[PDB]
């Protein structure tokens, strides 16, 4: 069982060293699509005004 | 940032806009003397032609 913790000890060695970070841009991303969605609303606000 | 200045500006917008209606009823007031004087004068020259 001890063993087996050490395997599952290289099992999470093994999803952190899979990949470094990712998804932060892909959330980054979204952040910048809201920046662009707020480019929108700003450039019809000006529009109304 | 830039959203600010335009919130400022849009605020000043509103202030001149605000402006504008006192205005316009200081104009009116001349507009509804000027019927009244109209009718005055009317009813004037009815009795000026009797």
């Amino acid at each position: 069982v001890h063993e087996e913790i050490n395997e599952i000890s290289s099992k999470i060695e093994d999803d952190f060293l899979s990949l470094k970070n990712q998804n932060h841009w892909y959330m980054r991303t979204v952040q910048k699509s809201i920046e662009t969605l707020e480019k929108e609303v700003l450039q019809r606000k000006k529009s109304k005004k | 940032m830039t959203d600010d200045d335009l919130d400022g500006e849009l605020v000043r917008l509103q202030e001149k806009k605000v402006q504008l209606e006192n205005e316009k009823l200081q104009k009116l007031s001349d507009q509804n003397l000027m019927d009244l004087n109209n009718i005055q004068f009317n009813k004037n020259l009815q009795s000026l032609k009797l």
